[PDB]
Order: C-alpha cells, then structure tokens, then sequence
C-alpha cells in the first residue's frame, strides 16, 4: 500500500523533470521505460535518487528524508505497473 | 568567416549598469567572447522578507547586458557549476537556429558549454534558459537578460539623423509567483526544487505575487536609484522575458522609442508610455530637461505600487521654469 | 517668456463632448488657463445599484478633456473644496519635470493651486492624480482624463497630408475594483475612506470586477449613445490610466489610428483593432459611409459584454450597397 | 457595380492550410463565392481528453481562412444546418456596414443567408459570430477565423519593395474557459446548452483554463506540424478574436511582420516577438535559413507551455555553421 507522502513528494518536487522527460528522465507512467527499472528493485532505484544520477541531482534535488524518498520512488513504480 | 576576424573579450559588469560599448564604430566585424556562469540562490525579493528559489545568469537579475554591432559574431562561454541543482542551457533570440542555441547548450552542474552565432539583426533582443520541459519554470525564476546588437554607425532617428546616448541603463522586468500556505503566508523553501509543484499553481493562475524591477521591490529606489544631469541622454533598455509591461517615465517621456527594440524600424517620438511584449526587450532614449526624483515604472499602476514594478531616477541640474512653473503654490480657496 | 503671451480662458465641458476648439489655427503660442474642481462621490456604475466610492475631477469620470496646440503653455487652477476629505494633486503626462506637476498640485480639502507648463509635445496624453502613496487607489477611482495637444497645423497623414474632424468625442475606460462582502455582494460604502482597504485586496488581484466607459455599464448608449452621420469624419479619443485596452468599431474601422498617441508620428490606416497601453490615450479617425447602429468596444469581448466596456454610435444617413448587400435573407435551408 | 461583376468560387480548404491563391493578379475585382456551414459540437481539447463544447465555422477552430484581393466583393452564403442548437451570424472585421454583416446573417437551426460585402481595406481581417447577448460565449467556444485581403500587387517592404511568400499558414489561437468540478477535474457536459452557465462564471474570471492553437493542445505537432525548408519564405496568420497574444518564432525571427495585420501601413523587420490585440489578425513573413524544429509560441511561456498556446515548425535542408555553431559542446568545467 502506497503512502500519501510519497505523491505529495513527487508532486512538489519531483514532477519538475519527470512529468514530461526532462534530460531523457523516464516518464511517470511509460510502462515500457520503466520495465527496466521495476526489474532492479525499488532498494536500487532509492540508493541512485539518494546518490543522484546524470542531470538527476541527489535526492531528486530535495531535503526529504530517506522513507519519505522511498515513499515517492513507491509512487513512481506503482504508476509505471 | 568567423575564425578570420579578431577575437575580442568582454568583461560584464552588473545590472542596472551596461558594460562599456562603443555606439558608431569604424571598426569591421569581430568575434566577442563573453563568460557567464548560472548561480541558483534563494534571494529576498520584497521589504517583508519574502523569499525567491531564484535562477541567475552571472548572480544577478536580469542577466547583465551584451553589447556587440551588427554583423559581429557572439561567443559564449556558458558554465554551471557543480554546486548548481538543475541543468541550464541558453536561448538568445538575437540568434538563428536550434531554438536560439538552446538546443547547443545544455549544461548539467558541473559542465560548460561555448555557442557561437552571429548577430546579424541590430536591436535590443532577450536571451533566456530554456531547458526542454521546464522552459517557464526557468525564466519565471530569473534566467533572462538582453542581447543588444547595435548598427555599426550607431542609432538613427525616423529620417537618418545620428541619435546618441550618454548612458545605457537595463531594467529586467520580472513576474514572481510565489506560493502562499494556507495560512495565507508566503512559503519558504529549503530547496530549489521543492518550490515547483506549489509554484507552477500560481503560475497557471497568471496572476503575479510580485513584479520587480532588478530583482527586488525597490531594487532601483534610495541609495540604489539610476541617476542623470540635465542635458544628459540616456537609453533605457527594458525586457519582459515572460510578461507585458508598459513603461512610463514620471515627468518624462521617450523621446525616440523601439518598443518592438528593432533599430532597423523608425523609432516613435514623445511617447508617454510604451509597450514591451513579452519575450522581448525594447529600448528608449530621453535627454533630461528637468531636474529632480523621477520614478520609471509600469504604467498598470497596480503593478507598479502595489506589486513592485517601479523605480526611481535622481536628476542633477537647473530648473527650467519655461517649462513648468507654480503659478500659485496651494492656498486657501478664497 | 510665457508670461508676457497673450492668456486665454477656455470653459470645458463634460465627457463625452469635447469643448470647442480650432484644429489648423493661424493663432500664435498662448497660455491657456483652465480651471478643475475635484469632487469625491458615490456613484453608481451598473444597472443592479452597485456603488464606486468614486473620485473625479469636474464630477465626471473621465474629467474633461483639454485641448491646446503645440507650443502653448497650459495654466490650470486644480481646486479642492473643503467638501472632500482626501488631498489631491495632478500629474500630466503632457508636461516636463515635477512628476508630471503632482509634486507642485498637493492641495489639501479648502486648497487650491496654479500649475503653468508648456505643452511642447503634440498628442493625447493622461492626466491623473497621483497623491503620494496614494496613486493607484486615486486612478481607479475615477481621476484620470485627457490632455490634447494639436499640432499647429492640424493632424496629418503619414504623407503629410492634412486630416480634419468634424467632431471629437473623449472615451475613458475605468477598470474597477469593487469589493464584495462573505454573501457575495458588492460592498456599499458609507464613506470613501471606508472602501479603501478592501478596494486594495481587490486591486491586488488584478481583476476588475467591472470595466466601464465613462464612468458606468450602460453610459454611452440609449439617450446618451454617441452620434454621426454618412460622410462624417469623427475623431475618437481613448484613454485608459491603469490597464491596457483594445478599441474597435463594430462595423467600423480606425481610418486613421495613434495608438500611442502622439501626432508627430505618422498613423495606421484600416485597423479593425487598436490598442491602448495601461497610462495612456490614443486617437482614431473615422468617416462613416454606412448608417446605424455601431458599437464601440474594448475587443476582450468578455470585458465589453460581460464586464461594461462597450457604448453605441448612431449613426444617421443612406445605405450603401455597394458597401455592403444582403443578397438573400436568412430563410429556411431547402 | 458589383452587379455585372463576374463571379469566381473559392473551395476552403481546412486550417493551418490556406487555399491556392494569387499574390500580385492581373485580374480586375470580382465577386468571390465562398459559403460556410456551422457545426455545434464536443471536441477533444488536449491529450488527456478533456472536452470543449466547441462552436465552429466548417468544422474546424479557427475556421478557413478566406483569400481575396483589394476591390474584390465577398460573397458568403452561411449556413446554420438544423442539427444545430443555437442561432449564429457572422461579423467580418473586413466588411463596412450592419456590425460587419451580423445584422443581416442572423440564422436559426435550418436556416442560411448570403451576404455580399466590399472588400476594400487591404489586411489580415477577424471574422466571428456575434448573436446578441451571446457574442463572448460564441466567440471563446470556437467561432472565429480569418479573412485576407492582398493588395492587387501582392504584399510590399516599407520601401515598396515587393514581397513574396512560398506558403501560408493560418493559426487561430484560442482562449477557452473549461469550468471545473469540485474533484479539481474539467467538466463535460452533455449538451451544448448545459455548459452555459458554468462557461459564463469562468469567462468573468479573465482567466483561461486553455489557450489553444487550432483547437487542441499540440493541434500543429507531429503529422500536423507546419513544414518549410531552408531558403523557404512562409507567412504565419495569426487570429486572436478575444484576447491578446504575443507570437515568437523560437530560432527565427519576423523578418517583416504587419501585427496589426494592415497591408497600406510598413511592416517592422527583424522582430523577435510581435503582438496580437484581442479582435484581430496579424501576419508575419519568414525566410528560414535553418533546418531543425522550431517552436511557434505565444510567448508568455506560461500560455505557451502550460496552458496550449504552441506549435512546431519542422524545416529541412543543411546547416549554416555561419549563422550559429556549437564550438564546445557541453563537457567537464576544466
Ligand atoms: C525526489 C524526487 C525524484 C525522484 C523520487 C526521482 C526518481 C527517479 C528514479 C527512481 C529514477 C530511475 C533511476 C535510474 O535511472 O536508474 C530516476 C532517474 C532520473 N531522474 Fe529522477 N527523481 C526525482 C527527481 C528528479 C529531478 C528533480 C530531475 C531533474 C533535475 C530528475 C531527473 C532524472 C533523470 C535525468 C534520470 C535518468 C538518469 C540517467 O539515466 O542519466 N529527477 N529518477
Ligand atoms: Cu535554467
Ligand atoms: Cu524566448
Ligand atoms: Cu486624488
Ligand atoms: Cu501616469
Ligand atoms: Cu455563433
Ligand atoms: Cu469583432
């Protein structure tokens, strides 16, 4: 079960790049970009938003703690399924 | 061809202030090099502590002011340090093709990048970051300045009579929306990109929280004031990168104005006040003939006062009672 | 020396009139004294009584318009009768120095003061209160109108040809910011400083509840609709103090259009839509060649019907189908 | 005497298109044919599937434009099929007379009319409907398009100079005004009739939900972009019938734009950004001289990427290292 803090992230934040693909993010929702990303595991996808990756800066370019990062990463998935 | 022509370097200076130009120039076409360098900061933007998630070119908005002649090429140098959120790329609309260079200019924290073009089309022109899918977020937030290219004999009146300024001040002109809670305050934000989601809200209400001159509600007022002498010329360059505005000089007028900013098109005399659409810079130039506080302000006077899009002008010299005078200083009805 | 001319005395007249006067004059400079009263009032602005806690200069909105000719010197006595409570003042776009004269005008109720300045540029400009601190809440209010100043030798075309009018109307336009209580009401005031912090929230938004020509929905039409004739050449001044407007002529055109105002720069022809920036005033010409009922517009189309900025020109005379013929009349599809 | 003139007949072709026709003629005046049928129906807006109950003539938001020459007459038969629910008209800003035919155009469901007018004044022109006391709703839920004049020696430079276009294309650029529920979701509604009322609400608000070119959000994308080629000179209509835009051509500029839209007056050069006043049509000429896709945007960036309000270019050929090159490519700051 997903948790309201997670979409309230992504919302705020998040959305900024993910929403359209902003420097090729993968989209919210692009069930065949994110098939590869499913397959890693939402432990691997937490530890790269936390490090940052390419144009994607560390946290997501937030302050959120790591649950509530977790929480938004959820959501992610959850729409890509 | 551009890699034939001397190669001259030009150090930037700060808005309201323009960089020293030559206006009519002897000299052929050169490749000027310039260097800015993004800097993301929370900045104050009124007299109530109300705080901005702001985007810069150089630190500053505007961005400081590029001066070359017609025919000239462009060379940027665009950096985004490492300690830089977001990335940044850069559109000039003085510039033909790949979205004005934005397309040959993105740039993540940590990367540069150096676009050439040339700057075949005299006038005041705005320049912009437009990363693809998040273009308004960007200019909203302050990325934006003014290119001016200007005829290589300099300005010209409607019937080719040579017109010179003085000085070169530019005003940016910028629409905040700032995000208020429901306890009707306006939010702070720890991080550039916590401020979106609630930012693009207001956005899409169209309604500006703030417009400011320079950055700031009385950014251009007090020790801060833009100065002239009677006597004295001045161009005043003013861009919207994103909204209309409508200046006015209090007292004043624009006694040769481009308002589209294109010095290849007659300008217009004796205007009150002029119109600058968004995404766009114009220009005006007036000789001062009276002293005194002007104030240079967007005639919604709503905008103006009540939302912070206004300046003023210190003018030295002598009073000209042709011009006007006090017949009878306020009394008593009889 | 302005003193020294030869001082007229001209009686003005209420909107939308236009006192008489000479277009192409053999007079030479003069100064030309005029006289307003400003007069705080309640008035109601719609046909379901809501109320403005207004402020006028001469009991109208817009005050009346005045016209002199380039190169002479406006004289005007601005009286506050001790009936008002608040100060006023006046600026004038069409003069130099002293923020338009405001910082020379600041009379108190039972006050009156002198203002001379010479009107240098020709063009229609504002003229509009602006008490310090003040000046929005003033201008919405209802104190703005129009200063004409004619070129010596009338009005021309961009070849220099001359144009004449046969009659001149005055046309301000009054964004209004009318505050409305938890019922969804308009506010009724028992006094003017009453309205004055809710008016304020109101205006921060940016959206007039009502926009209204000369003072009320409903003002130029029926009995008091503008007039004209086939063959008539009718010029049409507009003027907007705060926000930008868009005039047409159902039916019409501009023949001949300052948008900006200003006679020393040639005019378009043909326009279907002009517009007039927010602190401004603009001048059309039209000669009729087709008689009935026009309407004239602000083109936001929800801001003429929805919102009050509309009026009506009949207009007397022969049909002409050449111009213009029904072929068929609307009848049943076979 | 417009009896007695031969006739011709125009086959409207659906926008961004515009029919074939003559630039300079040879040909004398003559009656132009041309007959438009109205359709009441739900479209599509967005991707998403948001829904407008949309008004339109022949189909389509704008409807065609129509294309004759100075001195020529419009012959317009209208029809309202009975399928239809509410009366109409048509008010053509390029006609003299009867609120621009609207007078004399009014059909029920299963009626029609012709209308003959003189198309004197060369210019992009407005049409729309404007039934009494519905012209706003009329207007922002469809109704509008775009008549064009051409002087009979084809279009000409401030200098006279003849200027000629390979292609043109027409966009209608719409405001709408998309009542919500209280889930925050867009409403839809069974019927024409049942969006009235919540409609209204929002038009007084001036804010648009949507701001649309030919209809849709990302209408000129993919198989419906516009198309050019490097060397290509295309003239860009653009009609606003309710309110202002400001149209920029990202990587292009208006070489010669007429934004009041009035072939007699001179065109501005070089421009970056142009305007649009509420009620009219505007044109710019462009010669591409880089392939690529470009935007075609109102450029207040929130209308354009928020809320609809643009379009893409796709253009061919090879590019000019001259005019813009990339000389570093993004890398590592050293
Ligand atoms: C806390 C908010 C954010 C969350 C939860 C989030 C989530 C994710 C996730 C789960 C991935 C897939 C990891 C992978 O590619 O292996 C990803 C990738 C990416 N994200 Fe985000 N993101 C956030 C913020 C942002 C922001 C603000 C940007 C734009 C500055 C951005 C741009 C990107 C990009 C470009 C990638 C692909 C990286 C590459 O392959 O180079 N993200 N994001
Ligand atoms: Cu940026
Ligand atoms: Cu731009
Ligand atoms: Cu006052
Ligand atoms: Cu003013
Ligand atoms: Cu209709
Ligand atoms: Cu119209």
């Amino acid at each position: 079960q997903l948790d309201p803090a997670g979409e309230k992230l992504y919302r705020s934040a998040c959305v900024v790049c993910h929403a359209s693909g902003v420097a090729n993010a993968p989209k919210l929702g692009d069930k065949q970009a994110w098939a590869p990303f499913l397959a890693q595991g939402a432990d691997a996808l937490l530890a790269t938003v936390l490090k940052g990756k390419g144009a994607m800066p560390p946290r997501g370019g937030t302050a959120a703690d790591e649950a509530t990062l977790r929480a938004a990463v959820a959501y992610m998935m959850d729409a890509a399924r | 061809d551009a890699d034939k022509l001397p190669h001259t370097k030009v150090t930037l200076v700060a808005p309201p202030q323009v960089h020293p130009h030559e206006q009519a120039t002897k000299s052929g076409p050169k490749v000027v090099e310039f260097t800015m360098t993004i800097e993301e900061k929370k900045m104050v933007i009124d007299d109530k502590g109300t705080t901005l998630q702001a985007m810069t070119f150089n630190g500053s908005m505007p961005g400081p002011t590029l001066v070359v002649h017609e025919g000239d090429y462009v060379q940027l140098t665009l950096v985004n340090p490492a300690t830089n959120a977001m990335p940044h790329n850069v559109d000039f609309h003085g510039a033909t093709g790949a979205l004005g260079g934005a397309k040959l200019t993105n740039v993540n924290p940590g990367e540069q990048a150096t676009l050439r073009f040339k700057a075949d089309r005299s006038g005041t022109f705005v320049y912009h970051c437009a990363p693809e899918g998040m273009v308004p977020w960007h200019v909203v937030s302050g990325m934006s300045g003014t290119l001016m290219v200007l005829p290589r004999d300099g300005l010209k009146d409607p019937q080719g009579k040579p017109l010179h300024y003085d000085r070169a001040y530019t005003i940016g002109e910028f629409d905040l929306y700032i995000p208020k809670g429901p306890d009707g305050k306006y939010k702070d934000y720890a991080t550039l990109a916590e401020s979106y989601g609630d930012t693009v809200q207001v956005m899409r209400t169209l309604t500006p929280s703030h417009i400011v001159f320079n950055g700031k509600v009385g950014a251009l007022t007090g020790a801060n004031a833009l100065t002239a002498k009677v006597g004295e010329t001045v161009l005043l360059i003013h861009s919207q990168a994103n909204r209309d505005t409508r200046p006015h000089l209090i007292g004043g007028h624009g006694d040769w104005v481009w308002e589209t900013g294109k010095f290849a098109n007659p300008p217009q005399r004796d205007l009150e006040t002029w119109f600058i659409r968004g995404g766009s810079a114009g220009a005006a130039l007036y000789t001062f003939k009276q002293p005194g506080v002007y104030a240079y302000l967007n005639h919604n006077l709503i905008e103006a006062f009540e939302l912070g899009a206004a300046g003023h002008i210190k003018v030295e010299g002598k009073w000209n009672d042709d011009l006007m005078k006090q017949i009878k200083a306020p009394a008593p009805i009889p």
